[PDB]
């Protein structure tokens, strides 16, 4: 009941549906994650190392890297304005957000905490986990040892703080450095545990820009996020 | 700097405005003169629409 | 052989009436919930629908057996009806256990090995596996259909699918049932849930009060399946083993008759326990059921 | 674009030969292709058709069983296999390009053709007309069945063949004007009655005209109307 | 002085408010106190268009009222045939974060843009059978939110930076740049005469521009939150706006003012899309609470509800002959209502 021309149009529309079914498999087997940070934070060097292994007004950059034969796409917004509340809505289906923060500033640190708070309490970014990198640990250790600038003139609560019992010092580091580096981490975790409600989580890590283990940390952290989603999807909790 | 801002607002001041009653009537007239040629106000009979 | 029972016309009919009344609407609701899940590209809906369909067929076939037991073991209707209804009644258990095993393995692949095996967690592969399960289970239990299964006896009775003593080909089929349709899928279920718990107990972002819930749910599933299906198969294996030693001795059958029918009646509570443990225990499916009932 | 074909020659009766057409300059894999032939001093006749994806293959009545069609997408070449040739197969074979979607124009490009020599909705057309520059001509061909399908579009196509050249598309679906042809050409008609009108005639457009049907297979051509100056 | 200039501007600002009050004599609701209500409108789904792999952000109709183009954040533009639900083209994109789409009135070209800061123009009618990129337009320092054609060689774009531009496609430059906003611009609507257009930005203000000069003739305020969608009444003398305060408004160009507010207390979520019907009597709006809604453009009464989507409605358009309405959502489906 269809003409010769209308019969050949359906056949064309079926060679399109086949190709769109070969792209659903690649789309479903790749994980998308978004990189956020400030200018002083070394988020560019992390991109270089991860690419080195494994237009002038362009506003988006993409990086490919795979660990143990699973593909990852990382996105870095570069040319957009300071206001953020409108283009975040496009990132409500990503696997995770990587928030890279400097730890040696001590004067721009307060502005970093407010920025983390807005991302965590966004209406569209619920059910999205955050993998924060407390970057530049090499510089931080030197500053405290020299003792030129104190950490007590920007956060008076430091004097009353003691190292938690669940610590894990690296081999051979001054306990003053351990006390400092765990205070900054606890500031960020206070925001995370205030309004989590069990829908999304925050994964801390201490890093340096030259470290080659950053790719493995993301893979381990992502493997937990997909696992948590599958328990809900397959009705186990 | 701010000098250009003052000039820009001056242009909008010198315009010829009309009354809301006149503007409301024109919107009313347009809707009551193309009512027939609107397949959503009044459903069209079948065998004339291309979807049903 | 001389067999009689003072309990066979009291317990099975009442339990079957309860099972019909409680498990027809619940299985309908579970089927609706599974349809909602399969609409949302979740592949656990295929297995849930198939389980509900098997349960519904069992419920539909129960009333004739209610009458059969009420009439002090007499079937009156006819031989073809005996064949069809007996086949469904004695086969649906293994369909149910197979689909439980499929659900368990799918959950294990989803939780224990994420980020891999994406070609197996799809709707099309689920349909293929379910069709293969139906064909294999209906083809391996089809041996009774090629014999005669209505036997009268001197002491006022007429059976359907069972004779006392067994003919001789029934013992081997019973041994196959006990060791391939019950133990092997149950072992797979146990191993898969053990693996799921082992993978969960080492994940951050899940507090203790959720791991406890997962553990209780898994143990509950395994325990309920075993408690529903174990006595019948133990007695079946006992009869099969004792027959092949002394075929001419019929004292054991005269002694275990009542325990046998009641165990075969007891096996039916899985048809009530599956909708509760797989649909009406989580909030997501309960919400869909309530929303459907609201209209 | 370009389509160049080779494979013709002399072939003794009962033999076999292979024809191939090479495609360069366009998306070959998304285009179906046809085969047409022309007798030494007669009209055109359809032979075969291979679709995109090789899911649809049709043959003519005088063709089934003897001829086989095939295509090679990665190498950009399609092959026609000829078996048990007879004396009625002597012709110059053409390769034709066609695509099908909403608003498409099939039978766009025609190849140079290859020469071979060996040792149903019938369409009726009129056999000549005198031509003087400046006049307006009208060529009409009729059909044995209505070509107006239920959807709303009529499947009549018009072609032009200048001396010593391959045919070129002029009008598709009885009212649409081809890409690259002057606006003086016009076409109109109704069911089972068609006409083509040329206004303000100029030189270099004399030759033979053909009208083709596409409502259902097999495709039927016309005898050909010749305009001479 | 700077303060004196601001005081002069404030005194100049006070003058504008006086003019608006003087011209106000009645309300549109008052003058519409005799027209018979439209009643109830039942829209039912005719076609469901499956095939996209992710969220759908943009959608435009053709001029022939049959062909349709859609954009998704998976890297695809699909051109549909509405009558048959079969696919004509499938265009893979270089970037995957697309936010806008357009279809040329002639029918030869389509356009797309997003977070890549680039407007890309595709050629649908080539000697070969594939679609190709004919021109990439660069010069914006922020994400593109809307793009609309004027002819085959002109296009207007609005971007994240507070600017809009007019382009010459063959050359590749910016003929005129429109400045004067203080926030992200989120929408554009060309007038039927194609000599004026209106933009609504994230500063609770809408402006009117002249395409051939480059000046802002009128500024319209009255909202409280971001404006997400704008459109013209099919006459060239009124436009409608949607915002995140769960309200819509109608403005008049000749008596610059507000006329009606389309709000209701049950709904709190914001508006994502706004369009009119052919006669200007129905005003359709998409919402964040997963369902579309229909308004009467002269009485501010809800006339009907379209509820068939499982997630938020992002795009919405009405055909030229007025025989259908298409809606796209984040459930990767398009639905045609009639």
């Amino acid at each position: 009941t269809l003409s010769a021309e209308d019969k050949a149009a359906v056949e064309r529309s079926k060679m399109i549906e086949k190709q769109l079914q070969k792209d659903k498999q690649v789309y479903r087997a790749t994980h998308r994650l978004l990189l956020l940070g400030a200018d002083n934070s070394g988020k560019s060097t992390i991109v270089k190392q991860m690419r080195i292994y494994h237009v002038k007004t362009s506003g988006i950059f993409e990086t490919k890297f795979q660990v143990d034969k699973v593909n990852f796409h990382m996105f870095d917004v570069g040319a957009q304005r300071d206001e953020r509340r409108k283009w975040i809505q496009c990132f409500n289906d990503v696997t995770a957000i990587i928030f890279v923060v400097d730890s040696s500033d001590y004067n721009r640190l307060q502005e970093a905490l407010n920025d983390f708070k807005s991302i965590w309490n966004n209406r569209w970014l619920r059910t999205i986990s955050v993998i924060l990198f407390l970057n530049k640990q090499d510089l931080l250790a030197e500053k405290v040892l020299a003792g030129k600038s104190k950490i007590e003139d920007y956060f008076p609560e430091f004097a009353r703080y003691t190292t938690p019992e669940d610590a894990t010092p690296e081999p051979g580091e001054d306990p003053r450095v351990t006390r400092a580096k765990y205070f900054i981490r606890d500031e960020f975790l206070r925001i995370s545990t205030a309004s989590g409600d069990g829908r999304h989580y925050c994964y801390p890590h201490f890093t340096c820009s030259v470290d080659t283990e950053n790719a493995r940390r993301i893979f381990n952290d992502c493997r937990d996020i997909i696992q948590r989603m599958h328990l809900r999807q397959y009705e186990l909790l | 700097q701010a000098r250009k801002l003052v000039e820009q607002l001056k242009m909008e001041a010198n315009i010829d405005r009309i009354k809301v009653s006149k503007a409301a009537a024109d919107l009313m007239a347009y809707c009551e003169a193309h009512a027939k040629e609107d397949p959503l106000l009044t459903p069209v009979p079948a065998s004339e629409n291309p979807f049903r | 052989c001389h067999v009689d029972s003072r309990v066979d016309h009291l317990f099975p009919p009442s339990l079957y009436i309860f099972v019909i009344g409680v498990g027809l609407p619940t299985n309908c609701l579970a089927l609706w919930a599974a349809y909602r899940q399969v609409q949302q590209r979740n592949e656990l809906g295929v297995y849930l629908m198939n389980l509900s369909i098997a349960d519904l067929l069992y419920i539909c076939t129960l009333p004739l057996w209610v009458d059969y037991f009420l009439h002090h073991d007499n079937w009156i209707h006819g031989p073809g009806s005996c064949k069809l209804f007996g086949f469904i009644f004695y086969t649906n258990i293994y369909i149910s256990i197979a689909f439980l095993c499929c659900i368990s393995v799918d959950r294990y692949l989803a939780v224990a090995h994420p980020l891999r095996f994406a070609r197996l967690r799809r709707v099309k592969t689920a349909v293929a596996v379910s069709s293969v399960v139906w064909a294999t289970e209906l083809g391996a239990n089809s041996a009774p259909l090629f014999h005669d299964e209505l036997f009268r006896d001197r002491y006022n009775h007429t059976f359907c699918f069972e004779k006392f003593p067994m003919e001789g080909w029934v013992a081997w089929m019973n041994l196959y049932r006990v060791f391939v349709g019950f133990l092997f899928p149950w072992a797979l279920m146990l191993l898969s849930y053990r693996g799921i718990l082992r993978a969960v107990r080492g994940s951050v972002s899940t507090e203790r009060q959720e791991k406890a819930k997962i553990k209780r749910l898994a143990l509950s599933l395994i325990a309920i399946v075993l408690v529903c299906f174990a006595p019948y198969h133990v007695l079946l294996l006992s009869r099969s083993a004792i027959y092949l030693g002394r075929p001419w001795d019929c004292g054991f059958e005269e002694r275990v008759f009542s325990a046998y029918h009641s165990s075969l009646a007891f096996t039916s509570l899985n048809c009530v326990a599956d909708p509760i443990l797989y649909c009406l225990v989580n909030e997501g499916a309960r919400s869909d059921v309530a929303k459907a009932l609201h209209n | 674009v370009q389509l160049v074909e080779s494979g013709g020659g002399l072939v003794q009766p009962g033999g076999s030969r292979k024809l191939s057409c090479s495609a360069s300059g366009f998306a070959f894999s998304s285009f179906g292709m046809h085969w047409v032939r022309q007798a030494p001093e007669k009209g055109l006749e359809w032979v075969a058709y291979i679709s995109s994806g090789s899911g649809t293959i049709y043959y003519a009545d005088t063709v089934k069983g003897r001829f086989t069609i095939s295509r090679d997408d990665p190498k950009n070449t399609l092959f026609l296999q000829m078996t048990s040739l007879r004396s009625e197969d002597t012709a110059m074979y053409y390769c034709v390009r066609s695509i099908y979607y909403y608003g498409s124009s099939p039978f766009d490009f025609w190849g140079q053709g290859t020469t071979l020599t060996v040792s149903d909705i019938v369409m009726t057309q009129t056999s000549s007309v005198p031509v003087t520059p400046g006049e307006s001509v009208s060529i009409s061909c009729r059909s044995s069945k209505s070509l107006l399908h239920s959807n709303g579009n009529t499947y009549l196509y018009w072609f032009l063949q200048r001396p010593g050249q391959s045919p070129q598309l002029l009008i598709y679906r009885m009212s649409n004007l081809a890409s690259g042809v002057p606006d003086r050409f016009s076409g109109s008609g109704s069911g089972t009655a068609f006409t083509l009108t040329i206004s303000r005639l100029e030189a270099e457009d004399v030759g033979v005209y053909y009208c083709m049907q596409h409502l259902e297979y097999p495709l039927t051509f016309g005898a050909g109307t010749k305009l001479e100056l | 002085e700077l303060d004196q200039l601001r005081q002069e501007a404030e005194q100049l600002k006070n003058q504008i408010r006086d003019a608006r009050k003087a011209c106000a004599d009645a309300t549109l609701s008052q003058i519409t106190n005799n027209i018979d209500p439209v009643g109830r409108i039942q829209m039912r789904t005719r076609r469901t268009l499956r095939g996209h792999l992710a969220k759908i952000y943009a959608m435009h109709w053709g001029t022939d009222s049959r062909l349709l183009v859609s954009a998704s954040q998976d890297g695809k533009l699909i051109i549909w045939d509405s009558y048959t639900t079969n696919k004509v083209h499938a265009i893979p994109l270089r970037s995957s974060w697309v936010m806008t789409c357009a279809y040329a009135p002639s029918g030869n070209y389509v356009a797309c843009g997003g977070l890549d800061n680039i407007c890309s123009i595709y050629n649908l009618k080539t000697r070969e059978g594939n679609v190709r990129v004919s021109r990439e337009l660069a010069g914006h320092t922020g994400y593109l939110s809307c793009c609309r054609f004027l002819d085959d060689n002109q296009i207007v774009t609005s971007s994240g930076d507070t600017t809009c531009a007019l382009w010459d496609i063959e050359t590749g430059q910016q003929t005129t740049t429109f400045t004067g906003h203080t926030g992200d611009v989120m929408s554009l609507s060309l007038a039927p005469d194609t000599r004026l257009f209106v933009s609504g930005a994230c500063d609770a203000s809408a402006k009117l521009w002249d395409v051939r000069e480059g000046m802002c003739r009128q500024t319209f305020t009255g909202h409280e939150s971001d404006i997400n969608a704008i459109c013209f009444f099919p006459n060239g003398n009124a436009f409608a706006t949607g915002s995140d305060d769960a309200t819509c408004r109608l403005f008049d160009l000749r008596a610059d003012q507000e006329l009606m507010t389309y709000s209701h207390d049950n709904i709190i979520c914001g508006i994502t899309s706004v369009s009119f019907s052919k006669s200007g009597r129905l005003l359709l709006a998409g919402y964040d609470d997963f369902n579309c809604n229909v308004w009467d453009a002269l009485k501010a009464d809800r006339a009907g509800v379209l509820a068939g989507h499982d997630n938020r409605v992002s795009c919405l358009g009405v055909t030229d002959d007025g025989m259908a309405v298409a809606t796209g959502s984040w459930d990767s489906f398009l639905k045609i209502w009639n």
